[PDB]
RNA sequence: UAUAAUGGGUCAGCGACUUAUAUUCAGUAGCGAGGUUAACCGUAUAGGGGAGCCGUAGAGAAAUCGAGUCUUAAUAGGGCG
RNA sequence: GAACCCACUGUCGUUGAAAAGCCAGGGGAUGACUUGUGGAUAGGGGUGAAAGGCUAAUCAAGCCUGGUGAUAGCUGGUUCUCCCCGAAAGCUAUUUAGGUAGCGCCUCGGACGAAUACCAUAGGGGGUAGAGCACUGUUUCGGCACCGAUGCAAACUCCGAAUACCUAUGAGUACUAUCCGGGAGACAGACUGCGGGUGCUAACGUCCGUAGUCAAGAG
RNA sequence: AUAGCACUCUGCAAACACGAAAGUGGACGUAUAGGGUGUGAUGCCUGCCCGGUGCUGGAAGGUUAAUUGAUGGGGUUAGCGUAAGCGAAGCUCUUGAUCGAAGCCCCAGUAAACGGCGGCCGGUCCUAAGGUAGCGAAAUUCCUUGUCGGG
RNA sequence: GAUGCAGUGUACCCGCGGCUAGACGGAAAGACCCCGUGAACCUUUACUGCAGCUUGACACUGAACUUUGAUUGAGGUUCUAACUCUGUCCCGUGAUCCGGGACGAGGACCGUGUCUGGUGGGUAGUUUGACUGGGGCGGUCUCCUCCUAAAGAGUAACGGAGGAGUACGAAGGUGCGCUCAGCGUGGUCGGAAAUCACGCGUAGAGUAUAAAGGCAAAAGCGCGCUUAACUGCGAGACCCACAAGUCGAGCAGGUACGAAAGUAGGUCUUAGUGAUCCGGUGGUUCUGUAUGGAAGGGCCAUCGCUCAACGGAUAAAAGGUACUCUGGGGAUAACAGGCUGAUACCGCCCAAGAGUUCAUAUCGACGGCGGUGUUUGGCACCUCGAUGUCGGCUCAUCUCAUCCUGGGGCUGAAGCAGGUCCCAAGGGUAUGGCUGUUCGCCAUUUAAAGAGGUACGCGAGCUGGGUUUAGAACGUCGUGA
RNA sequence: GCUGGCGACCAUAGCAAGAGUGAACCACCUGAUCCCUUCCCGAACUCAGAAGUGAAACCUCUUAGCGCUGAUGGUAGUGUGGGAUUACCCAUGUGAGAGUAAGUCAUCGCCAGCU
RNA sequence: GGCUAUGUAGCUCAGUUGGUUAGAGCACCGCACUCAUAAUGCGGGGGUCACAAGUUCAAGUCUCGUCAUAGCCACCA
């Protein structure tokens, strides 16, 4: 006999918005089990570290900060 | 393991809210400060029994 | 499946998606914001019989309101229309 | 030890002379013996010196007629012709695993047309192949836990493609997408190539991902 | 199956069986008789265990049914009330004090009742107790065609 | 596992007597094995009923005295008139039934009706899960983290590794404030390691708990005040068969902490869970079967499941069948065939060494490469509307990896003998004791008593000792079948 | 041109060593009355100030010393079509990581004070 | 869930509704008796009466809860 042969079911996570898409206030932008991603200028933070967009726009990531982090933000 | 309880309104609306607390090192009853929406106010509601 | 998997020795005759009621959809005909009678009576497929049924208004558990209504302290927001 | 009552061995017979027999041998043969006539016990009952034996060639519950056209997610079968389109053997759940239900895939009617796809530009995230030793482990040889050379990794990463995927604009080609309704079938798959787990880098083995063919396709 | 043996039940309107009952067999019998159970002529015999289950005899302590219905709490309305509300009697819904048998729990006996007759490394532990006579590779022995003797 | 396909060989047309190697020959919708939310019968400390047996209350059921317990109860002794007699006598009557009459013996007992507790395989209806490289035994069944997973999401195996069925009124909120770990030095007990002080490189510490993704505005660590671990909502998205699940700016009310701009709808996040039905508790401007109430119901809040087989068939359920039965399956096992070749057997390569020296006359360690299709196995492609046998008998046919006989090379070959290798398939190649044996051991022979294939050749050619139906017994297991 | 504050950017920008500045600013500095503070301490936070100093600390300049950046060419991998099966070859498109040459002691904005 | 009963040293049995003002028998250790032993006799140690609270001049001894255990009974989401 075997000890092993348990998993848990999936979560789905991943980036739902890819950059230089038009967003609504409201719509995911990425599903992420820790902060890979920052918010950045328009954009808010869940509890469970969610992304998600404040204003109406278009979607940008870039790389800044002085430890380099990605941020990603919506421009008006 | 806790057990459950009441928080019953002083105000005498009969709103009550439900919670757990561990009676080994909480053995006196539970009184905190809670908002009313039958009179619309803060006031004290105190612990009684689940039932 | 040529299969060494099943069934048939051959011929002739018989042998299997029906009937009643209810309901929904599609055609077609009549009438049309209306349509239609059931049992029954009837020298009887006619003619009478309008009780009843479907449509014409929704919301709400309900009382209640009604082009609105429910939720709520709220004329805000939202759900069904 | 004959009649009579049994049935231990063997050959034959096995579409037999016979739905249990013939032949040659065998046991009991005044007894708990054999037999005629007429009676009694009836089906979850009878009877049994007991084998689940017998109860009309039928017995772990007789036969006949009714309930009755019992039920069967199982097996079989399903009858004239032509034209158009055309699948699946997947996911989820199930006292579920060869059944069924919703979704995916087919067909018909209505609405609506460029909202769709192929390709080219432009924008975007990645942690795989490869590689490496900066972390976690592991390895060899020198020097004094550290230093110098040297290897390895599905559950190591200082790095990191090709493809694939999402969005916007555009030419050309194409009956394309989408929505509302009627009817389904199907939920046993197989081999081959590529990326893998398992097995022995075995199997026309087994379990996934991806493409082609068969299934349902002749030359 | 059997003669023989043993246990147990049955005092007669017997126990027991058939039957719905009336009744019938047992038996026109009467414990030297009748029913059930096991063993199986005869010879020698038949060890230990009553903790379990069963049977037999006790106890009047705990628990417990129907029945009984003490108290307490609601509904209703005469009346009292400016009011809110209060509120007898009578009907009615509910609650359940007290009384209450056998059974079980408890205590003894019983194995020719059903059953049991050890484990671990001289001891140890645990039992209700740890196999007496007799026999033993057997209708029972895996290893196994055990070993020795005879043929 | 081919009369019928491909290549090829052979073969004029048709009977009769024989024979049984094949037509997976005929016969019986396989009885072994598995499946169906099939059947029957049997068992029991499976579930749930009932008959039977038994207990008490009330009724049939009455009269007198008395004794004893907490006004009632229990007890005892007498009596006759209900009631009993499968006791005697008389009559109906020519009658061992029955009825009436007279006695005698009992007697308010026994017995019967209704209610009620106990017992109850005697009898009846039923239940007794699924996955699964056949089934059983073992393991597993819901949730979370990593890998397999092929750089979006998703992705299976009885694949490889680990966790959960909680905790916390502060370990929640807010304002203000602070940096770990390690090492080297010095310094009472005090050391490897307690506490103190100072320097050096460094996130290697910590985050209630497993792992992963994170953590400087620290998401890590302290102090003061506190209850936003609120009520009504909610534009818009993620995920998705459904039922469910997740994130959320912002608006209104009340609030806490800040001078303030502001932050707060529990905790760094992802596990810590259970639908509907039936009921309980607190409220309520709903309903209220003539009317007024009330009972009951509705709405809002909340409580009771290891329903863990975790989408949960009932409130309530274990076994046997060799006495068996029906519907199906080669969707799935035992025999033989097939694919494969781990194992098995045979051959070769290298050669430490052994052989008085001498690797190779003969053996040959440590390692490597193949062949065959005999063994033990793996798979489940053929057959379950049947391919029906472990040995013996009879009769065979082929291979060569040769047992004898024939021809050779080398030798640690004097001769006789032997060892090893090469060529060779023409013929030949034991009888008995024991056991069902194949095999094996033993006795005695022979020039020799070879190794294998042929459905482990041959049962429509024979047998039937073994195994594997129904009877019976022993040991062992089970309460029992 | 020097000084202070706030940003853009986040190593070609950093670290390490060496040197320099007191007019102003900045820093060290004096005191603990009053505001305020230490689970003890005017060390830190805070107030009242000007005798001292540029020592420390901060800023500025020099250095390739560590670090960082980094070509060209080749190699590995890889989409499509074909040929093969230890997993490579051909046509076509694409193209790392490591290493080498080489580079680096940053570059900009707004406001205020001084020479 | 309802009703009862227990939990006293090293071991086991008492003290059971007030003034409990916890004992008895065996286990020990020491002493005495004996030529040496035992039995017996003496002495000492060995609990703080399941606990938590309540009335009280007196609480193991009574009342309340919480533990564990034993026995009977009841359980249709």
């Amino acid at each position: 006999s075997t000890k092993n042969g348990r998993d848990s079911n999936p979560k789905m996570l991943g980036v739902k918005v890819y950059g230089g898409q038009t967003v609504t206030a409201g719509n995911i932008i990425v599903r992420q089990r820790g902060t890979e991603f920052h918010a950045g200028a328009n954009v808010g933070m869940g509890r469970d570290h969610t992304l998600f967009a404040t204003a109406d726009g278009v979607v940008k990531f870039e790389v800044k900060g002085q430890f380099g982090r990605r941020y990603v933000k919506v421009e008006t | 393991m806790r057990d459950k309880i009441r928080l019953v309104s002083s105000a005498g609306t009969g709103y009550f809210y439900t919670t757990t607390k561990n009676k080994r090192t909480m053995p006196e009853k539970m009184e905190i400060k809670k908002f009313d929406p039958k009179i619309r106010q803060h006031v004290i509601f105190k612990e009684a029994k689940i039932k």
